[PDB]
DNA sequence: TCAAGCTCAAGTACTTAAGCCTGGTCTATACTAGT
DNA sequence: ACTAGTATGAAAGTACTTGAGCTTGA
């Protein structure tokens, strides 16, 4: 529980430390999605 | 001797435009008045000075 | 070490025999793949100031047809070869009537001698190879497909069938290690047979530039 | 033994960083003749 | 004075050039 394992489910809901660690993982996913776009488009442009 | 435009027009320019100088930009934004939630969320907003489009 | 040196000299000997056979020369069948122990018996198991020293195993081979031309292979004693060392080999070649030769350098050539090798190219052709190039026959590697040098008649047949010019073929470097292996000059089309997972076999062609 | 030439390595400088679209706000200042 | 016109931290990589060192020749 200290290091980010969430033992609750979305039906029960998360405790605030698990909420914040879950928000960290989600922020990592959104950072991936927002940074991926320009580099992939530039690779497509160079290839074409 | 004391001309008033250099001390008032400069404040008015840096608040009206947001170009923070005569440097960086986007410091004074126009307030977002679509929702009272948007108005509150625009008054409680922090900007990291790190520039955009960074791969890190 | 001394066993490591006779192993290294035997592998260079093996790769030069396979290089001469793939280039189209008279290579004797037992010489083309001899045992390390056979090399140690024939030459003497002590490269450290002994019987299988350099210049003992300078391999002279002729061509499989037109047996006049030969590229009697050179092995310098010194690591770093120079001009006053290769002019002795030039003396040994001008004593003969044959124009191709291969030297197997240990360390890198002095670049003045690199320019010097080009400075007799219409007269008599000299290729050079480092020790690390000849500890592995790179044509045996699985990434390297079957390169075959084409005759000039087959090049005319190729360009006349596909109605294209030598400017239009996909090309290959002259300092390409497989091109250096076959010793092809500029303007000499190389057919390349490789297995394709969508047609079975694919023959491409590489003119040399 | 010295000088010259050639090659290699290191340092510095130059070019690019998604696609389309919708809104808004704002646009010089200092001076010096020239009355 | 004064007024309007006039005048000016948290890029990365590749390629080219310069300098230094080593080898050869005289």
């Amino acid at each position: 529980e200290s290091r980010g394992f969430v033992e609750n489910s979305y039906l029960a809901g998360l405790t605030p430390t698990e909420f914040f660690f879950h928000a960290m993982g989600g922020r990592e996913g959104l950072i991936d999605t927002a940074v991926k776009t320009a580099e992939t488009g530039y690779i497509q442009r160079r290839l074409i | 001797a004391i001309k008033t435009r250099i001390i008032s027009d400069g404040l008015k320019y840096s608040l009206a435009t947001g170009n923070w100088g005569d440097a960086r930009a986007g410091v004074s934004q126009v307030l977002n008045r679509l929702t009272f939630a948007s108005t509150l969320s625009h008054l409680r907003r922090l900007n990291s000075p790190i520039g955009r489009d960074g791969k890190l | 070490d001394d066993e490591e040196e006779t192993y290294r000299l035997w592998k260079i000997r093996k790769t030069i025999m396979q290089l001469c056979h793939d280039r189209g020369y008279l290579v004797t069948q037992d010489e083309l793949d001899q045992t390390l122990e056979e090399f140690k018996a024939q030459f003497g198991d002590k490269p450290s100031e002994g019987r299988p020293r350099r210049t003992d195993l300078t391999v002279l081979v002729a061509h499989n047809d037109d047996p006049t031309d030969q590229m009697f292979v050179f092995f310098p004693e010194e690591p770093k070869v120079g001009i006053k060392t290769i002019k002795v080999y030039c003396q040994r070649m001008q004593e003969e009537n044959i124009t191709r030769a291969l030297i197997v350098v240990q360390q890198g050539m002095t670049p003045s001698a690199k320019q010097s090798l080009v400075d007799m190219a219409p007269k008599y052709i000299l290729e050079q190879f480092l020790q690390q190039e000849l500890l592995i026959n790179i044509t045996e590697h699985e990434l390297v497909p079957e390169h075959v040098v084409m005759t000039k008649e087959e090049v005319t047949e190729l360009l006349a069938r596909y109605k294209l010019r030598e400017n239009q073929l996909p090309r290959i470097q002259a300092g390409d290690p497989v091109a250096r292996y076959f010793g092809i000059k500029r303007g000499q089309v190389v057919k390349i047979i490789r297995p394709s997972e969508t047609a079975g076999r694919y023959i491409t062609y590489r003119l040399v530039q």
